This record gives structure tokens, C-alpha cells and sequence, in this order.
């Protein structure tokens, strides 16, 4: 396995392409778009011009090899008839005239013959070795627009929530290749009856009268094969069901090991699964007839038709059945029948390929536009909603304004709005509604370029948090290392699995919940610029005695440093220091005051959360 | 090893295990590639392909002159002269055929092998009238003894380098690290399979690491010598047996540092260069081996391959890298070499 | 045809690898049951209380089945339910110890289980077992088809269950029903008892432990309350825990043996004078 090979071509062909010709195939389909959406708007048509890929290139290569390889038949046959002649008849000694002497001799033929098969063959393949070195291209430049068009737009996700992954699912492999493939095999459907269609011309021309009987077969011959495929699919995605039906049973029985390794279910555990074996062979059964119906049908068709041709043969009437006369027409049916199995096969794969077009076109109408649109304070707006996704209202009196390095908690869990107000505070929530007045400076993504976070849910991001930390650490940098070395390897000293310390997440299988959220504080941890933001993650993260370990972590982490760092958390077993927070009920920052200045205004939820017993938790229970 | 696996690429090795030296050379003087390079190819050639040339150059300046011989044969009006049977031969005595009996390319061809291998069979000799053919005959022979001396001088030098087979010397695939006399050593293992013994034998061990400098400069492929731990100071060695050749480290070699959690990151490559002259065959011969960090199984020990046989000692090869996983400190490079209050940190 | 035989000559050499892969594991068997014990009763009886002595000295077993490679003497009280102390350096080779068979560990003369242990018939001899899993997960039905053996149990519905009430809340006065199970979870829709009812499986009278390792204290303390209701019906018992939580109001303890229990001594402040408990008292 050399990596070689590989060099720079890369870069100049697929990294160059794939991002630039789409960009124009972008522009041209846009404008378009302005004009009108009952006709103009629409997704492939700018991928022939934008890309401009010369399948025509290939598509000349691929007429004039066709050409070329249904021509050599007859100068084989040209050769066999002058098999036998004297030809001192006349006592010639003309000198060849150009326009008859020369095609007549058989020495000549046969080294036109080599020529013509060696430059038939050259030419084909190159057409569509070029037309591969585009498919490629092509594929590439599929998958970078996926990743543009998921990346920069559809950050947030209300309804997207119900099947995301089925588009990872399809686009990921199935949509792609499935483009590849089909712009790999169109020159058979561009090309193809170029030469069939010469054939029966051909066959007309020089056969006799029975051609057309001859290859009447045929033609009826591909279409078994097109039908076949249906079945034979149906049949193995019914089978493919039952295989998924058949590893789910075997999971669950492997997933029992210790239970049944000796138990009184040990070998009854299989019972039902050798059932489903049988079960699912016996489909497995059906689908084979079909292959193997398909193969006979390619197998036996083309004999079985020749066969009748020369039956039609006692409809000629002639002398005889001359060897220059049907070794041709049998070569000619030898090579007709080539293109048809890739007929069928295209016949499948455009339907593939629409399908996938139409994903990828719910996909990139779908929310996928308009989800995004286009001490360092921002906020002064008064528009309402702090509503998630594109939800409704919920909008009163809005406003907010925080000086950082304040432990500002909105506790409540009932109407909480939690995550939709955490992801909203930085712009990032469709909350920025109405209007937006910052200082003139940062010192327009809403003058919070500067964030850092962490999340509602298990983050458990690519590699894992051993290996998540790569932010320019080779061994220790200062202001996280030293959690790093103490903060870090804190909430679990070492995990079962071996390899301790050391690129101890890169090939991290598994994780708890309360090791997920230890290793999400400590990515929150080994930040640069620290101005923490966070999402009421301690009333579920409550590590009772560790809550205190991991908020003194953090104390020698933002409390002993120069660093703001906020949270909105449920719990008061860490309320100390908690000053301010937020009741809202489906408003925005409308509570904001001193340490006790809320008791100041003696609201009976705040008079029974501020006193003394266990800080009123559970209402002081 | 999953980040090792994405870094396959990223990877201290200087020289591979086999002992080439895996480099790259570039924007150099590429002066040409001048003729008589060709020529040396043609001496380190192989059985097969200097038999093939051998045959080939032959056979191509049999023909040639052969085709040339025809040509002469015909401009001088000879085989015309042959071809007129108004008699077995009429008139072909006095028109003086360049070169007797010369009838068509196939006798000439039959004439070129005759007369350039030395066999003579006489029947077709040159005459005493045309200049031309005893010019081509002149060069003819001197092209013939060269060929033929150049050819001989190939097969002979492809015999007289037969003493030489291939290089076979033998180390320990790992390395070691341990304990011992009361000291940290290193070792390693060099085994021979020749009979023949290796005269003047020395062995070299270098540690290959990216240095900086307190003045500033910074050397990126450092190399430095450390010493090999003879009895007597001298990198001399016989070899009969295998053996251990380890060069226990102090304080000047830079073997005070190490840390074992460290060995997985650690930068510094050992490379072993030895080198001595074979005694039945005349030629200076050297072998080179890479120890690289991956290879290093510290703290393990090697084995014992010696016993004692009815009168003769037997020795093994198969356990040349089996090692027993003695107990060792810790990491007391530094600490035990620096003595803590107890002087006995192990 | 060229193309066509290099290129199936390739697709025929990658599809015989890909065999291959699964040909090395095609019929091997490595744990062999051929079994000659002669028929015995075995019923579901307490034999004479329970008394279990079958290892002094447990000694090195063979195989690499995880053997222990140490000598730990043996000797537990007859009618004991609870567990007695078995230290972590030997805990895991004790745990598997309890039930799980081996090479050359505890072989020798026992006077325990009143028939042969080691010679019965590997077929049907296991199905007379009880264990239970570290963190007890069972993915498969085990209530839809719970009466795999043919049994009309008749007291899934409410009798039992809520009598060893750990599945009360999922039969008793629940509509899942006598045909629904839970997929691939034993807290997955049944959380209230990731292991069932006992009794219900013998509606045998041995019961063997696992470690308080992802069970809430409070639901294990009620689980212990089920246990002493099995104990009505065991009164002898085998089991392994090394925290309070689970070896807090122990009926019977011993006093161990450097990793295995020594002699029996049922009270906790003797076992405190001596070197009993001492590590246990670790914590209280
Ligand atoms: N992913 C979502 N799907 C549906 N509704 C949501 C989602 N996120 C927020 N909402 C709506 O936003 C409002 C505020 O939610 P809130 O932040 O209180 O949830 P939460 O308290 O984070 O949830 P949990 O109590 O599990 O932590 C809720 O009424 C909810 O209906
Ligand atoms: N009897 C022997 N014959 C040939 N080579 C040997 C022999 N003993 C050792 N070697 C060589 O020594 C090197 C390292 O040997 P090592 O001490 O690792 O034993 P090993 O683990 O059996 O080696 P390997 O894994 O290469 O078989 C190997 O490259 C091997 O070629
Ligand atoms: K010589």
C-alpha cells in the first residue's frame, strides 16, 4: 500500500473541482430561481453546465467505437468469401486502381482487421476512462456540497429531530454512488442503438431477407432480463428483511452469554433463530430461482434465435447456404448481444437515480434555508420570542443585559425553557426577531463571536475527550494542563478498558452518563479565552459530594483565574455565589438584582427558596 | 492505536530494519548519466539476463556482418555469375567471386559464422581480387576478438564474484533494558550463521535524536556516540557464539532522562553499525540495524543459550528474542543514578 | 472473455478469503459434555442445611480460564443466606469460585450437594443451577415465553410476583399482559426488577449473588426484604458482596483468610478483635 501514488493530483483535480464547478452551477441555478418557481426552479440542470464535463468527449469516442467494432464483422467476412479465385482471368496488369483494387485482396483485410480492432478497442476505453476521471469528480463534488449545505444552514433543528440520520443514511453512500455509477453507465443508454440498430440494418443489408426475423429475437430476448430484475428484487429485499429480523434475534441471544452459557435456556435460546434460518432460507430459495431463470434466459436466447434466423433461411430460397453469408450474420449476432445486459441494468439505475435527486431535493427544501439566516455587550432588543425552532410566541417584555463573570441561573424546570433561552442567549436560536443594538465594537454574528459551551445532551463528540484534547498540546498548556494533569484525570482516575492516561479516548468504545458529562465540563474545561457558557446540566449531572469536587476544579479554573463563567442550572447544592436567576415563565431576562435583593422584594417562591434549610431545596423540604 | 494508525506517516525511523537508508536526496548537481555507466550494468547483471545479452550480442554481430558479406557478394557481380548455368558453373572461375562459393545471404550468413568464430571449413575462402571484402574481413576480425574479449570479461568477473552469497548477520528483533551488577544496562543481541569467522570485528551504537542548543542552533538528525562497554574500553569482539553486547549507561550518555511512561513517546532512535572483513574472502563488510522505541520491551531480560552436549557444547537460534520478564525498578534513571538519601532509590 | 476470467479469477480468490475468515471457527468445540453419573433423585430439597466445604487451599487451576494461582482455604457456615468476607484481591477468583466450573481449582473430596458435582451429566445437571449476573441485563423474553419448560405457573398474573413483589408493579396490577416482554432490556420498560421472581421460576432453593453495582440502595434494601422471603425457603445461601449496603445486618459472617474465609464466626465484634472484619470495618 504505497500513499505515492496519490501526490498532488488530488488537490488540482477533485479538491479544485469539486468546490469550484458547483459554485457556478450554484450562481446560474439561483438566478435562474428569481424569475419564477412554476417552471425555472430545479436542481440538475445546472450540474451540465456548471461542471461542463465533456461526456460528449467520451459520447464521440463512444459513437465512433461503436462504428468501428460493428464494421469489423464484415471485413471478417469480406476475407472468408474470397477464400477461393484464380484472378489471371483478364492477365491484369492494371495497376490497383484506388476505388476497386484494393479492398478486394485478401491479404490487405486482415491487417486492416488488426488495426481497425486495436483502435476500436483504444478508443473505447479511453472515452470512458475519461468519462470515470469525471464520474469522480462528479462524486466529490456531491459529497462537499452535502457537508456546504449541512454545515453553514440547519443548525438548528425542530422538526429535523424526527429523521435526521436517514439522510446521513441515504446521501451518505446511497446517493452518491448511485450518481456516480449512473454517470459512469450513461454512454451505454447515449450509445446503444448506434450499433444495435446497425445490426439489423447491417443484417438487412447483407444477410438476405431472413435478417429480420433473424434478430426479431433478440430484441424481445433483453426485455426477459428486464423483467426478471423486478422480481428477482422484490424478492431479495424481502429476504434482507428477514436476514435483519434474523441478526436482531442472534444479537439478543449473543447479548445473554453469561445467562445462557449454563443455564436451563442455554441451547432453547437458539431455537426460534434456527426456525428463522429456515424461515429466511426458504425466501433465500425464491430469489435464486429467479438468478438462476435470469442466467438461462441470458444463456440460451441468443443460440435459440440464431437457430430460427436460418430456419427463415428456407425463406430465401437461394442456391444455398453460402459460408460468406452466414458466418458474418452469426458473428454479427455474437456481438449484438453484448450491450443489452448493460440496457437492463441502466434501465434500474435510472430510476435509482431519480429517487435519490428527489432526497436530495426534500432535503435542500426541508428547513435546510432559512434556519440560518444571514465587556463586549449586544443585547438590546426587544423582540420577543426566546421560542425554540420556529415554535409559537410566547413573547413578553424581552429584553436582557448581563455583565459576564455573574452566575446568572434562571432555576425553574416547569415552563423551563432551559435550552431554548441557553442556545438563544448567543444568537444562535431563532429569537434575534425585532431589533438588535450592541456597542459599536466587539472590544454581524450578534457581538458573541468570542463563545464556548457546552450542551443539554450527551455531546460525546469524534475520537473522545483523551484524545478531544488537541488544542495545540503536544504535553501541557498552562491554563488547562494543570486541570488537565488534576482537574481532568479527577471525576474517574481510570476507565476498565487498558491504555490508562494516553490517547485514552482515540479507540474509546464506551461511556457513562456521568463520565459523558464529567468529560463534556472538562472539553468546557481546556478552553482558550475562557467565557464559559453552559445549559443547567446539574440537575441531572448532580454527582452528589462530586458537584463540589468538580465546582472547585472549576473555582481553581475560573474562580482563581481572570475568566467569566456562567451556568443555568437547576440545582442549589451549588448556589453559592448564586446571585442572580430568572423565573420567567415564557419571557426573557426581566429578574436581575443583587445576592438578596429578589428576597428584598419578598416573592413567596423566592421567600421559600432563600432560606437556610439544605437552601430550600426541594421548597425546604 | 488508533492515532497511531492515522500516523502511520509520522514516524522516527531512520534507517529500516532491513538497513537501507530510507532518505530522500533532491535539488542535487545531476551531472548526467555518462556512457560507461551503461557498461558497469553490464557487470552486475544477473545469470539469466547476462546470458541472454551474451547469446544476443553474438548472434547480432554474426548477422550483421552476414548482411554486410551479402552486399559485398553482390556488388561485385558474383552471385549473378553463380546464377548462370549454361554449365555446373561456365564461366564463374576467372570473373573472380569476391569470396569463393558465395552463392546467396544464407551462404554468406554460413561464411560470417565461419570466419568470425575461427572454425574455417574452407570451402568458401577469400580471394586475391576484390579490396573491398578483405577490408570488411580485416574489420571484421578486430570487431570479433574485442566482442569477444569485452563478453569474456563479463562472464568471467560473474564468476570470480561467486565467494560472495549475501550478508548474514543476526540481532535481537527487540531490544533489552534492565538491571544489571548493581547498574542500569542495555543490551542487545548479535548472532552470526557464516562459519566462517569475521576478523577485525567492531560494533558502534548511536543514539539519532532532534537536539537544540543552548547557544541557539538547533541540529535536526543528532547523532552521538556511546560507548560499548568492553571490558578493557575497545570496540573489539570475537564471535563464535552469539552473545550480548551491552553498552550500560552512566551519565554522560544520554540514557539519565528516561522515564518509562515516557518510552511510548520518546524521540531518541539507537542504530547499530558493526563492521569487520571477512577472513576466506578478502572483502570489508558491514551490517546496520534500527532499534526503534516501539521495539524497546524494557525492564525484560534475556536468555541463556548455551548447554552442555556429550563433549560439545550445543547452542539454539530459535530463542534468540525469548526473553523472561525479570523484575526491575522503575523509571530510576534519574533516581536511582541521582542517589536519594538512601543511595539504594531501587 | 479476458476481462472476464482475470477479473473473476480475483472476485473468486476475494470470496475464498472472506470464507476462510469463518472456516478456522467452522466446527471447532472446546468445553466437551460427555457425562457418566448414574441417575439420582434430585429433587428441590435442603439436603442437611446447606453445609458447602469442597476447597482447602483452592489450589492453581490449568486451561487459562482465568485461574487462580494461589492457595485460599474454604470452609462457610451451613445455613447461611448471607455472604462472609472475601477480600478484592481474591474477590473475583471467590466470585468465580461460586458456581462457575474449572481445570484444577476446589477439586477433591466435598461433602456438599449429597450427589457427585463434577461427573454429572453436563446436559441436564445445569439446569439445577442459580447465579446471578454482576448488573443482571437480560435482553431475551423471559415473560412472554417465560415458561419455556412446560409449566402452567399460574401465578404470573398477580400471585407471586407481587408476592416477591419485584415484578408486582409489572404483573399484578399491570397491562403489559401474559405475552409482552421488553426488547433487549432488563431496565429497559421493566426496571423495577431487572431480575425476576424467583419463586416464580420455581413456582430450586439455592441462591447465588453479585455485586450492588447499578441497583438503587433503596430498591436493593427491598430486594433484601425479598430475599429474606426466599430465605423462609432456603435458610442456606452463598454470597458475594464487599459493601455495607449489602453486608450490613449479615445473619451469618466468617473470618477470612488473606483472600477466603477461615472459620465461621457469625458477630462482627469478634471477627473485630481478631483480623475478621478489619478491613471491613473500613467504613464503619
Ligand atoms: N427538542 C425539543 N423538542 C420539542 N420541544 C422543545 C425542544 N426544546 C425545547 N422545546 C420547548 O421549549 C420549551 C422550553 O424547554 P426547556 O428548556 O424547559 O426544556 P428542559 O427543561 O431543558 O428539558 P429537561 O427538563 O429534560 O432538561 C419547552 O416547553 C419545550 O416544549
Ligand atoms: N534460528 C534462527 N534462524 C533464523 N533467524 C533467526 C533465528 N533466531 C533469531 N533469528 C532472527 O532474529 C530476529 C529476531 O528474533 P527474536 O529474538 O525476535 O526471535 P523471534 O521472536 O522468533 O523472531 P521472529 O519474530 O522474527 O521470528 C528475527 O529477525 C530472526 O530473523
Ligand atoms: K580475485
Amino acid at each position: 500500500i504505497d500513499l505515492k501514488a496519490i501526490g498532488k493530483l488530488p488537490i488540482a483535480m477533485r479538491a479544485v473541482t469539486n468546490y469550484v464547478c458547483l459554485k457556478e452551477a450554484y450562481e446560474e441555478q439561483k438566478k435562474k430561481a428569481a424569475d419564477h418557481p412554476n417552471r425555472t426552479p430545479s436542481i440538475w440542470l445546472a450540474m451540465y453546465r456548471a461542471f461542463g464535463r465533456p461526456i460528449l468527449l467520451s459520447s464521440t469516442f463512444r459513437y465512433l467505437a461503436d462504428l468501428l467494432g460493428f464494421a469489423g464483422p464484415l471485413c471478417i467476412s469480406g476475407i472468408v468469401q474470397r477464400v477461393n479465385e484464380p484472378k489471371n482471368n483478364t492477365t491484369r496488369f492494371s495497376e490497383t486502381l484506388s476505388s476497386k483494387e484494393f479492398l478486394e485482396n485478401a491479404h490487405v483485410l486482415a491487417v486492416l482487421l488488426f488495426l481497425a480492432l486495436i483502435l476500436q478497442r483504444t478508443f473505447l476505453q479511453a472515452s470512458y476512462y475519461v468519462t470515470i476521471e469525471t464520474g469522480i469528480n462528479l462524486r466529490g463534488a456531491l459529497l462537499a456540497m452535502i457537508y456546504n449545505k449541512i454545515l453553514r444552514l440547519s443548525t438548528s433543528n425542530l422538526s429535523m429531530g424526527e429523521m435526521t440520520l436517514g439522510q446521513i443514511n441515504n446521501l451518505v453512500a446511497i446517493e452518491t454512488n448511485q450518481l456516480m455509477w449512473f454517470l459512469f453507465l450513461c454512454p451505454n443508454l447515449w450509445a446503444m442503438p448506434v450499433q444495435i440498430i446497425m445490426g439489423v440494418i447491417l443484417l438487412y443489408n447483407l444477410l438476405g431477407s431472413s435478417a429480420l426475423v433473424g434478430a426479431a429475437v433478440i430484441v424481445l430476448l433483453a426485455p426477459i432480463q428486464y423483467f426478471i430484475a423486478t422480481k428477482l428484487a422484490e424478492a431479495q429485499k424481502s429476504t434482507l428483511d428477514y436476514s435483519t429480523e434474523r441478526l436482531k434475534k442472534t444479537n439478543e441471544i449473543l447479548k445473554g452469554i453469561k445467562l445462557l452459557k449454563l443455564y436451563a435456556w442455554e441451547h432453547i435460546f437458539c431455537k426460534s433463530v434456527e426456525e428463522t434460518r429456515m424461515k429466511e432460507l426458504s425466501s433465500l430459495k425464491t430469489f435464486a430461482l429467479y438468478t438462476s431463470l435470469s442466467i438461462f434466459m441470458n444463456a440460451a436466447i441468443p443460440i435459440a434465435a440464431v437457430l430460427a434466423t436460418f430456419v427463415t433461411h428456407a425463406y430465401a430460397s437461394g442456391n444455398n447456404l453460402k459460408p460468406a453469408e452466414a458466418f458474418a450474420s452469426l458473428s454479427l449476432f455474437h456481438i449484438l448481444v453484448t450491450p443489452l445486459f448493460l440496457l437492463s441494468t441502466v434501465v434500474r439505475f435510472a430510476v435509482k437515480a431519480i429517487i435519490s435527486v428527489q432526497k436530495l431535493n426534500e432535503f435542500l427544501l426541508s428547513d435546510e434555508i432559512g434556519e440560518d439566516s444571514w465587556e463586549d455587550v449586544a443585547i438590546k432588543v426587544t423582540n420577543g420570542y426566546f421560542s425554540w425552532g420556529s415554535g409559537l410566541a410566547t413573547l413578553s417584555n424581552i429584553d436582557i443585559r448581563i455583565p459576564t463573570g455573574q452566575l446568572t441561573m434562571i432555576v425553574g424546570q416547569v415552563g423551563c425553557g432551559k435550552s431554548s433561552l441557553l442556545l438563544a442567549i448567543l444568537g444562535e436560536m431563532q429569537t434575534l426577531e425585532g431589533k438588535v443594538y450592541w456597542n459599536n465594537v466587539n472590544e454581524r454574528s450578534r457581538s458573541r463571536y468570542s463563545v464556548a459551551y457546552a450542551a443539554q445532551k450527551p455531546w460525546l463528540l469524534n475520537a473522545t475527550v483523551e484524545e478531544n484534547i488537541t488544542f495545540g498540546s503536544s504535553f501541557n498548556r498552562q491554563r488547562y494542563k494543570a486541570v488537565t494533569d488534576a482537574c481532568s484525570l479527577q471525576p474517574d482516575i481510570d476507565l476498565l478498558p487498558f491504555g490508562d492516561q494516553t490517547e485514552i479516548g482515540e479507540r474509546g468504545i464506551n461511556l457513562s452518563g456521568g463520565q459523558r458529562q464529567r468529560i463534556c465540563v472538562a472539553r468546557a474545561l481546556y478552553q482558550n479565552t475562557n467565557i464559559v457558557f453552559l445549559d443547567d446540566p446539574f440537575s441531572a449531572l448532580d454527582i452528589h459530594l462530586s458537584d463540589h469536587l468538580m465546582q472547585e476544579g472549576i473555582l481553581k479554573f475560573l474562580q482563581d483565574d481572570k475568566r467569566t463563567v456562567v451556568l443555568v442550572t437547576h440545582k442549589l447544592q451549588y448556589l453559592t455565589h448564586a446571585d442572580w436567576i430568572i423565573a420567567m415563565k415564557d419571557g426573557s431576562v426581566l429578574r436581575e438584582g443583587t445576592l438578596k435583593d429578589i428576597q428584598t422584594k419578598d416573592v413567596e417562591l423566592y421567600e421559600h427558596w432563600k432560606t437556610l434549610m439544605n437552601r430550600q431545596d426541594q421548597e425546604l423540604e | 492505536r488508533k492515532p497511531r494508525i492515522r500516523d502511520r506517516l509520522p514516524k522516527a525511523r531512520f534507517i529500516a530494519k532491513s538497513g537501507a537508508c530510507n532518505l530522500a536526496h533532491k535539488n542535487i548537481r545531476e551531472q548526467g548519466r555518462f556512457l560507461q555507466d551503461i557498461f558497469t550494468t553490464l557487470v552486475d547483471l544477473k545469470w539469466r539476463h547476462t546470458l541472454v545479452i551474451f547469446t544476443m550480442s553474438f548472434l547480432c554481430s554474426w548477422l550483421l556482418f552476414a548482411i554486410m558479406w551479402w552486399l559485398v557478394a553482390f556488388a561485385h557481380g558474383d552471385i549473378y555469375a553463380y546464377m548462370e548455368k549454361g554449365i555446373t558453373e561456365k564461366s564463374g572461375l576467372e570473373s573472380a567471386v569476391c569470396v569463393t562459393n558465395v552463392r546467396s545471404f544464407t551462404s554468406a550468413f554460413l561464411f560470417s559464422i565461419e570466419v568470425q568464430v575461427t572454425i574455417g571449413f574452407g570451402g568458401r575462402m577469400m580471394t586475391e581480387e576484390c579490396p573491398l571484402a578483405i577490408t570488411v574481413l580485416i574489420l571484421q576480425n578486430i570487431v570479433g576478438l574485442i566482442i569477444n574479449a569485452v563478453m569474456l570479461g563479463c562472464i568471467f568477473m560473474k564468476t570470480a564474484q561467486a565467494h560472495r552469497r549475501a550478508e548474514t548477520l543476526i540481532f535481537s528483533r527487540h531490544a533489552v533494558i534492565a538491571v544489571r551488577n548493581g547498574k542500569l544496562c542495555f543490551m542487545f543481541r548479535v548472532g552470526d550463521l557464516r562459519k566462517s569467522m569475521i576478523i577485525s570485528a567492531s560494533v558502534r551504537i548511536q543514539v539519532v535524536k532532534k537536539t537544540t542548543t543552548p547557544e541557539g542552533e538547533v541540529v535536526p538528525i543528532h547523532q552521538q556516540d556511546i560507548p560499548v562497554d568492553n571490558p578493557i574500553e575497545s570496540n573489539n569482539i570475537f564471535l563464535v557464539a552469539p552473545l550480548i553486547i551491552c553498552h550500560v549507561i552512566d551519565k554522560r550518555s544520554p540514557l539519565y532522562d528516561i522515564s518509562a511512561t515516557d518510552l511510548v513517546n520518546q524521540d531518541l532512535e539507537v542504530i547499530v553499525i558493526l563492521e569487520g572483513v571477512v577472513e576466506t574472502t578478502g572483502i570489508t563488510t558491514q551490517a546496520r540495524t534500527s532499534y526503534i522505541a516501539e521495539e524497546i520491551q524494557w525492564g525484560h531480560r534475556f536468555v541463556s543459550i548455551v548447554t552442555e552436549e556429550e563433549g560439545v557444547y550445543s547452542v539454539d537460534y530459535s530463542k534468540f528474542g525469548n526473553t523472561v520478564r525479570v523484575a526491575a525498578p522503575r523509571c530510576s534513571a534519574r533516581e536511582l543514578d541521582e542517589k536519594p538519601s538512601i543511595l539504594i532509590q531501587t | 472473455y479476458l476481462n472476464w476470467v482475470v477479473r473473476n479469477l480475483a472476485d473468486l480468490e476475494v470470496q475464498m478469503g472472506a470464507v476462510k475468515k469463518v472456516n478456522s471457527f467452522l466446527t471447532m468445540e472446546s468445553e466437551n459434555y460427555e457425562g457418566t453419573m448414574d441417575p439420582s433423585q434430585v429433587p428441590e430439597h435442603w439436603p442437611q442445611e446447606g453445609e458447602i466445604k469442597i476447597h482447602d487451599l483452592c489450589v492453581r487451576y490449568e486451561n487459562n480460564l482465568k485461574p487462580v494461582l494461589k492457595h485460599v482455604k474454604a470452609y462457610i457456615k451451613p445455613g447461611q443466606k448471607v455472604g462472609i468476607c472475601g477480600r478484592t484481591g481474591s474477590g473475583k477468583s471467590s466470585l468465580s469460585l461460586a458456581f462457575f466450573r474449572m481445570v484444577d481449582i476446589f477439586d477433591g473430596k466435598i461433602v456438599i450437594d449429597g450427589i457427585d458435582i463434577s461427573k454429572l451429566p453436563l446436559h441436564t445437571l445445569r439446569s439445577r443451577l442459580s447465579i446471578i449476573l454482576q448488573d443482571p441485563i437480560l435482553f431475551s423474553g423471559s415473560i412472554r415465553f417465560n415458561l419455556d419448560p412446560e409449566c402452567k405457573c399460574t401465578d404470573d398474573r398477580l400471585w407471586e410476583a407481587l408476592e416477591i413483589a419485584q415484578l408486582k408493579n409489572m404483573v399484578k396490577s399491570l397491562p403489559g399482559g401474559l405475552d409482552a416482554t421488553v426488547t433487549e432490556g432488563g431496565e429497559n420498560f421493566s426496571v423495577g426488577q431487572r431480575q425476576l421472581f424467583c419463586l416464580a421460576r420455581a413456582f430450586s432453593s439455592i441462591l447465588i449473588m453479585d455485586e450492588a453495582t447499578a441497583s438503587i440502595d433503596m430498591a436493593t434494601e427491598n430486594i433484601l426484604q425479598k430475599v429474606v422471603m426466599t430465605a423462609f425457603a432456603d435458610r442456606t445461601v452463598v454470597t458475594i458482596a464487599h459493601r455495607v449496603h449489602t453486608i450490613l445486618t449479615a445473619d451469618l459472617v466468617i473470618v477470612m483468610k488473606r483472600g477466603n474465609i477461615l472459620e465461621y464466626d457469625t458477630p462482627e465484634s469478634l471477627l473485630a478483635q481478631e483480623d475478621g472484619v478489619f478491613a471491613s470495618f473500613v467504613r464503619a
